[PDB]
Order: structure tokens, then sequence, then C-alpha cells
């Protein structure tokens, strides 16, 4: 029945982003969700005196029908100040990633029920725009804790903590994390049960107080790694060593021990591309030594909690993409490679969009944050289209490569 | 007396840190204060200002000036202080409706409503930040002190705050007519609709029974304004539009600014003239900056802006929206970077036309291009109509698939067709994904001295064939280059070729078609004529035969 005071950081004032262009059928869905809304007296409308503006759009949850309402909230994030909550830290829990399954839940919701700071409503303003701009645009600000916005489960926190005790306390065993809107149910139980666990959970849930129905599961047990391989052959050609120094060469870099000169040697002479070489001793004694020295984990490599992760992903054609996190470059703390079949056969911008997706929530799940991406698209593309492609209810931070890496293969 | 609904006032603050102005009055002349005396007296007795005690603080200056010489005079107060001090509002002017978006109306009324601008009143609070002082006659009583009750001209929240408030006002009468538009332009508001007229006009006799419950009157007068309107540059009618007359001027010689006016002008007129072009007049404009400086006229200029002119020959009208019809936008490449498009829902009645030009880059080629053209007009598409145009573009689908599956980028265009309207958008050349069997390996190479600028390009081949030039005035990445394209030169129409430059692989991944390097233009055009291309790269400094670095390493 009572709010919590919020204020911006130092020197920082409320966020002041434009709303970008919604189409016809994304503007009717905000009309119909924020009338209903206002009713509930989760929003109000605001006047010219309050100049502040964050951008919203639409998206459907995977496989939902409804429309959900998603408020960028990337700026007043950054310049809200850090809502260190009570909990002095909940520590990362490092056990959700050694669950058999884990499902997400959003839970977003019981925000609502959690009036706001009156001073810092007006930070919270959005505009629900018009087509081509014929009628003003409707403008609203928050009453009440907002979906997607980081104080939101900081100020909540203390409320799910007593919401959940019942349910912890008679399931020690069973791990929940949250972020941001959604809730990280994960055990090692037999899928069905698991379930039961879930299941019963929200009408745990829906029961203590608060689309809450869905469910999203994952499996880190059954997760993507990558470790360096080398070609197995029987007749080698010019181009095959080639190939193969140059990827030795680039592995190096990340593994001291690795050593080309004597395959290297093999290629001393202008022969054929095509022309097959056979491999001394030597060279396949180095090349041996080699694999070995592939088959040790990377040295000095450790998660800095102060440092940011960072994404890289690459195309590899044929609808398989490879990507690795890492905060100091050759220092990976995660590779993996995606091929997906939901609904981009045929659509190069809707499969980056979910493995950017995909990538976001096993570093929550393993970090408790989301990683910065360098996306192989360009600006101008990514922009125009990720909007229409989105399902998640946070969004990441990206950034553009514009030129060719070389290493694409070498991960492929 | 019938009791009326007050108009709700905007709470408004000062700056965070900043104190209201305190500004000194001018000195005037005799004249003027008497002007100013009777034009203040009328004010206060309407009820815009009343006179303050000496407690206040604060002050604005107030002027007056003669109007067109007449007889009479005008207050001017200037609020540029108080103005940099006062908060920042929420402005819904931004981004205009865009003709093309709007829908034909049978009827467009007009109705003056600048007597409500008066009924708005000022914060409460905020009124003492608005002070002013008429001086007395001869300095020898204190000057007359006013302050504002309602939204003063010239001040920065006016605007927003009279637009704000007539559209409260409104929302309730336009949400419950939905065959009636409203639109605010200053003083005015013009209600459109397709309505029998009988029904349109008692419409308007609503709107203004509406107004009256906050007291708010309307003329009683035929508006002198009809259609068509002359709006944001445009002529707006009942059921097309377009831009207002397009005027260039005849010209013995033309300066910087002369320029940078016509290519406003041609820019502003290729909205709804198809086929305007700007780059031969507008890369005259390449760090000039002298709006005097005179600039001759590059045949290519002139022979650019004779073909405007025969464009803007005629008058050409744009169409109105239909919600019931697709949308189609149709691309056209016309070279030198420059790409037009026209977008309509019927064939031959486009709703409006437009322009594309390259981006700045090194290099680049026509598929990228046309992609974001397609992107750009996406996005003009969403802002006006709500909704993707379907595309007709100069590509063949297999071009496309080549592309796309190949190209290192994500890239998407949405839903389109193949239209046969040359010059079509074609992939040059496509390199080889394995070494070529049969083919003569090519290991070349280049390297520069970074002080003397003198290099060496050069290969040897598996056939035995050698070429080592020498270079002067070069780099190391150019000399990798000159490395690639000699071995192009003597290779026959299928070559393997294999090279430690990453700058170079980084350039040629991308696919160009074109390059401000005449150098790698030179590749490009030799790889044009090869059947076959297999570039290979290997790590430099790594003991790799013919990798032939010796050679030119002098
Ligand atoms: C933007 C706008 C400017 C003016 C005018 C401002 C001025 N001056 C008048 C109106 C009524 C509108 N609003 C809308 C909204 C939807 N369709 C239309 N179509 C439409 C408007 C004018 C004419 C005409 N003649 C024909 C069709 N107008």
């Amino acid at each position: 029945i009572e709010t919590v005071p919020v204020k911006l950081k130092p020197g920082m004032d409320g966020p002041k982003v434009k709303q970008w262009p919604l189409t016809e059928e994304k503007i009717k869905a905000l009309v119909e969700i924020c009338t209903e809304m206002e009713k509930e007296g989760k929003i109000s409308k605001i006047g010219p005196e309050n100049p502040y503006n964050t951008p919203v759009f639409a998206i459907k949850k995977k496989d939902s029908t409804k429309w959900r309402k998603l408020v960028d909230f990337r700026e007043l994030n950054k310049r809200t100040q850090d809502f260190w909550e009570v909990q002095l830290g909940i520590p990362h829990p490092a056990g959700l990633k050694k669950k058999k399954s884990v499902t997400v839940l959003d839970v977003g919701d019981a925000y609502f029920s959690v009036p706001l700071d009156e001073d810092f409503r007006k930070y919270t303003a959005f505009t629900i725009p018009s087509i081509n701009n014929e009628t003003p645009g409707i403008r609203y600000q928050y009453n009440v804790l907002p979906q997607g916005w980081k104080g939101s489960p900081a100020i909540f926190q203390s409320s799910m903590t007593k919401i959940l005790e019942p349910f912890k306390k008679q399931n020690p065993d069973i791990v929940i994390y949250q972020y941001m809107d959604d809730l990280y149910v994960g055990s090692d139980l037999e899928i069905g049960q698991h379930r039961t666990k879930i299941e019963e959970l929200r009408q745990h849930l829906l029961r203590w107080g608060l689309f809450l129905w869905m469910g999203y599961e994952l499996h880190p047990d059954k997760w993507t790694v990558q470790p360096i391989v080398l070609p197995e052959k029987d007749s080698w050609t010019v181009n095959d060593i080639q190939k193969l120094v140059g990827k030795l060469n680039w592995a190096s870099q990340i593994y001291p021990g690795i050593k080309v000169r004597q395959l290297s040697k093999l290629l001393r002479g202008t022969k054929a591309l095509t022309e097959v070489i056979p491999l001394t001793e030597e060279a396949e004694l180095e090349l041996a030594e080699n694999r070995e020295i592939l088959k040790e984990p990377v040295h000095g490599v450790y998660y800095d909690p102060s440092k940011d992760l960072i994404a890289e992903i690459q195309k590899q054609g044929q609808g398989q993409w490879t990507y690795q996190i890492y905060q100091e470059p050759f220092k990976n703390l995660k590779t993996g490679k995606y091929a997906r079949m939901r609904g981009a056969h045929t659509n190069d911008v809707k499969q980056l969009t979910e493995a950017v997706q995909k990538i976001t929530t096993e570093s929550i799940v393993i970090w408790g944050k989301t990683p910065k991406f360098k996306l192989p698209i360009q600006k101008e593309t990514w922009e125009t289209w990720w909007t229409e492609y989105w399902q998640a209810t946070w969004i990441p931070e990206w950034e553009f490569v514009n030129t060719p890496p070389l290493v694409k293969l070498w991960y492929q | 007396m019938v009791p009326i609904s007050p108009i709700e006032t905007v709470p408004v603050k000062l700056k965070p840190g900043m104190d209201g102005p305190k500004v000194k009055q001018w000195p005037l002349t005799e004249e003027k204060i008497k002007a100013l005396v009777e034009i203040c007296t009328e004010m206060e007795k309407e009820g815009k200002i009343s006179k303050i005690g000496p407690e206040n603080p604060y002050n604005t200056p107030v002027f007056a000036i003669k109007k067109k010489d007449s007889t009479k005079w005008r207050k001017l107060v200037d609020f540029r202080e108080l103005n940099k001090r006062t908060q920042d509002f929420w402005e819904v002017q931004l981004g205009i409706p865009h003709p093309a978006g709007l829908k034909k109306k049978k009827s467009v009324t007009v109705l003056d409503v600048g007597d409500a601008y008066f009924s708005v009143p000022l914060d409460e609070d905020f009124r003492k930040y608005t002070a002013f002082t008429i001086p007395s006659i001869n300095n020898e009583t204190p000057g007359i002190r006013y302050q504002y009750n309602v939204l003063p001209q010239g001040w920065k929240g006016s605007p927003a705050i009279f637009q704000s408030s007539m559209t409260k006002i409104l929302e309730p009468f336009a949400a419950q007519n939905p065959d009636i538009v409203i639109y605010q332009y200053m003083d005015d508001l013009y209600v459109g609709s397709d309505l029998e007229i009988g029904q349109h006009r008692t419409k308007i006799e609503e709107l203004r029974q509406h107004l009256l419950r906050w007291g708010l009157t309307t003329p009683d007068k035929k508006h002198q304004k009809e259609p068509p309107f002359l709006w944001m540059g445009y002529e707006l009618h009942p059921d097309k539009w377009t831009v207002q007359p397009i005027v260039l001027p005849e010209k013995d010689s033309w300066t910087v600014n002369d320029i940078q006016k016509l290519v406003g002008k041609l820019n502003w007129a290729s909205q709804i003239y198809p086929g305007i072009k700007v780059r031969q007049l507008s890369k005259l404009l390449r760090g000039t900056k002298a709006l005097t400086e005179v600039i001759p006229l590059t045949e290519e200029a002139e022979l650019e802006l004779a073909e405007n002119r025969e464009i803007l020959k005629e008058p050409v009208h744009g169409v109105y929206y239909d919600p019931s019809k697709d949308l189609i936008a149709e691309i056209q490449k016309q070279g030198q970077g420059q790409w037009t498009y026209q977008i309509y829902q019927e064939p031959f009645k486009n709703l409006k036309t437009g322009k594309y030009a390259r981006m700045r880059g090194a290099h680049t080629n026509d598929v990228k291009q046309l992609t974001e053209a397609v992107q750009k007009i996406t996005t003009e598409s969403i802002v006006i109509w709500g909704k993707t145009p379907k595309f007709k573009l100069p590509i063949q689908k297999e071009t496309w698939e080549t592309w796309w599956t190949e190209y290192w980028q994500a890239t998407w265009i949405p839903e389109w067709e193949f239209v046969n309207t040359p010059p079509l958008v074609k992939l040059w050349y496509q390199l080889e994904k394995e070494p070529i069997v049969g083919a003569e390996t090519f290991y070349v190479d280049g390297a520069a001295n970074r002080e003397t600028k003198l290099g060496k390009a050069g290969y040897v081949t598996n056939k035995g064939r050698q070429k080592v030039v020498p270079l002067t005035n070069t780099t190391n990445q150019k000399t990798e280059l000159q490395a690639i394209y000699l071995a192009l030169q003597d290779s026959g129409l299928e070559v393997n070729i294999v090279t430690d430059s990453q700058y170079a692989l980084g350039i040629i991944q991308a696919q160009p078609d074109k390059s401000e390097s005449e150098l790698v233009n030179q590749i490009i055009e030799q790889l044009i004529k090869k059947e076959k291309v297999y570039l290979a790269w290997v790590p430099a400094h790594k003991g790799i035969g013919g990798n032939e670095q010796v050679d030119k390493l002098v």
C-alpha cells in the first residue's frame, strides 16, 4: 500500500527516446491494451509538461495469439540509479545451469499490484503513435511498477521472496531464479513431474495473488559447447594443408603450444593447389601433438561479474549459425552452434533474431545477465525488421560488424 | 448565466536550478508608452493580464512596434530569457502527416478558434515569472506592473499547452463521431468527412455546440479557407495532392547557395515528380562552404538540370490512400548509385514517388544498394501507411537467391516480384568454393618500404611462370592488390590464386562490383572476364612455398 522512493542517477535526466514507426496492427493492439490498463489504474494520461519518452511496441510470446505490450526501457534502465536490493545482492545461482530441466515463466503481471513512487512516474512516459501522425500520439505514464524496468524486480523482490517461501520450503532442491519479468525454475525431475511442480507453482502463485500459463523448457545438461577439431584424411592436397596451417595459426592465439613448422615445410615450393602431398613423419607427429593440445581446456579462463559479456555470431549458411561468448578475446566462456527451423527456412533475419534470443537466454541462466552482441548484418536491415520476430520480454544491446571476419570457417 | 466547464491548467516549472527572468525594461518614447498603456488597459479589462504589487521581483522587456505604418501600435513582450529558463515540453508537432497517407474527403470545413486560445489559463504559480513593466511618462512615477493570466504569445509553452488543451476538449467529440477527421493547425480546426453534405453541416454545428460547453465560440461565418489548401509546402485538394509550384530559376552563373537552393527544390519535388536527379548537382557542393563562391556547372550537371526542367515541365499530382487496396512499390536503377521509386495502388496513379542515393563508402555493389533502398522505402511506408508495400524489383529471383545464400551477412527483402525493365541488377562474378583442377596456381605477394614508399608486386606459379614489377609511391596494401591484379592479367580463363593479404581478402569477400579505388576496379574488371577463380588465403611468414615474399623483399 506504500511505495519505495526511486530517483535517477546524479547528473542524469529522464529518457527522451524517439518512438519508432509502428505497423497498423501493433498500433491497434496497443490502443486496446492501454485503454484497459488505464481503466485499471495502471497507467494515466499525461500532459505536455512531461517531455520524456521511451519506445513501445507489441509482440507475441512463443506460441501465443494474444499481443503483449513491450516497452523498450533500455535507456531508462541505464539511467535509473542502481537498485541494489536488501538482498545485498542475491548471488547468481550457479546450480541453475546444471539442472536437467528449466522452465521459464512470465510473472511480469505481479508488478502491476505495486504502486510506483509518484515523483518517478514521469520518467516512464511513452507514446502510442498514430498512422501518418494524423492525430496526436496518445501519451501515458505508469502508476505501478512497469514490466521491463530494472527497478521493478528489485522493488518487488521482498514481495516475491515471501510469496514463494511456502513452495521453496517444501521443495528445497528446486532452483528458482528471477530475471526481469521471467522466473526460471530448474529441477532434475522427470519432465512429467517437473511440469507438475511448475503448474503447481503457478497455481500456487495465481492463488497467492496474480499470461502466466505459458512455459518455456530449456535443457542446460544437453547444452551446446565446442572444442576445436582438425580434419582426419588419408590424402592431403596442397590446399588442404594450406587450410590446416591457417586454422592452426589461428588456434595458436588460443593455445600457446600449437606448432606448424613441420607442416609448413610440406608447403615449401610452388606446387599446384590440387597436388597430393604425402605427410612426412615429422609433420604427422606435429599434427598429432596439436590434436592433443586441442583436447585440453583453454588456460586462464574465468568469469568476472564486473565485466561485460560479449557475443559474436557468424552465418555459416544452410541455416547454421555459430557463436562465442567471452569477456576477453580468445578466452571463450561459451561457444555454440545453431541450426533451427522456427519459421525462417528462407529468412536470414528471422534466424538471426531467434539466435540472438537463444543466446541471451543461455547467458541469463549461466551468468544472470545479457551479453552485448556483435551482429553480422547492416544496421539498417536489422533495425527495420528485428521487432517483427522478437518474442522476449527483455532486450539486449547490440552493435554491427561490417567487415567479413576471416575466422568464419574455423568455427564451423 | 449558463455554467461552463473550466479548462484545466497545465502545471509548469522552470528548468531545475533556474530562477525567473530579471531583465531590465528598455527606455521608451512618451508616444509608445501611451500606446502600451492603452493596449494593456483593454487586455487587463479582458482578463489577459493583471496589475501586480511591488513585491514581484521578476521582469521581461516589453516593446512597441508600429504596424506596417498604420495608425495602430502593437505590443511585443520579448520572452527570450523566460523561454531559456522554462522547462521542455512534449511537442506533438514533430513529423507532419504526409499527403500520400491522407484519405480523400468530400468536404473539409475550416473553423477559426483563435478566441478559444484566451480561455486557456496559465498555471497560477507560474504567472509571476511573466511579469513586465510599462515605463512611466518621464520616469516620475512607478512604472505600471502586470503579469499574465493566459498563455502569452511568444512564450515557449504556449503552442504545446494550447494544442494539448484543445485536443483534450476535442477528444470526446472525435471519438463519438468516427465519420469525421479533425486537425488543428495554428488557430484553425479543419474538419473533413465523406458525409452527404447535409449531415456534414450538421456535424459542424454539433462541434460548435460542443465547444460552447467550455464557452468557446466560433465566428459563425464562412471561413475564408476552402479547398484547395496551401499547407506545409503542399497543395491539398479534395481528391489529389501535389507540391506547391516548383520554379527552377534561369541563370547564367550559380553559387554554392543557389545550388543548395536548387537541390532543396529538386528534393522537395522528387516526392511526386518521378525521375528527378540530383547527384551531378549535389557533388558540386563537395566541401565548398562559401555561400557566395560561384561554381562552374560541369556539363554532367548541366545535363541533369535540363533533364529535371523537362520533368518539371507540367504539373503532376499524387492520389490519396485507399485502405482497402494493396500498396505497390516499384524501383529502378538510374546509375551512379542513384535509384528511383514509385508507390501506387492502381497502375499509373502514384500515391508518391522518391529516390535513394548510395551511402558513402570505398566499395559497393548494386545488390546491396537495392537492399538499402528497399529498407528505406519499407520504413517510410510504415510511417505513412502503417504497412509494407509489395515490391517490384529489377533483379531476377535466381540472382537474389544466389546472393543471399552466399553472402556472409544475414540479409532480407520483403515480399517482392521481378519486373523486367533494364538495367537489371546482376552479380558480375562469383569466386569458386574449391581449387580448380587443371588451372595454373599463382602465388602472389607484394611489399613496400614505409619510408621510401618503394615496393614490388609479383607472382610465381607451379608452371615456372614468374613476374616481379618494381613500384613507387605505394604502400603494403596497394602492392598486395597489385600482385593479385598481375596474376589475373597473366593467367588463362581459369586460375587459382594464393595470397597472404588479409586486407585484399577482406575486400574481395565483401563482393564489390564497383570501387573508389581504381586498383580494386581493375581487379573487378578481370574477375568479370575470367571463367573460374579460386582465391586462397594463407598466413604470412609461415614458410609456405609459392609465398614468394623473398622476390619482393628488396
Ligand atoms: C492532416 C490534415 C490537414 C488538413 C489541412 C490543413 C491545411 N491547410 C486537413 C485535415 C482534415 C487533415 N487531416 C486528415 C486526416 C485524414 N485524411 C485527410 N484527408 C484530406 C485532407 C484535406 C483535403 C483537402 N482539400 C482532402 C483530404 N486529412
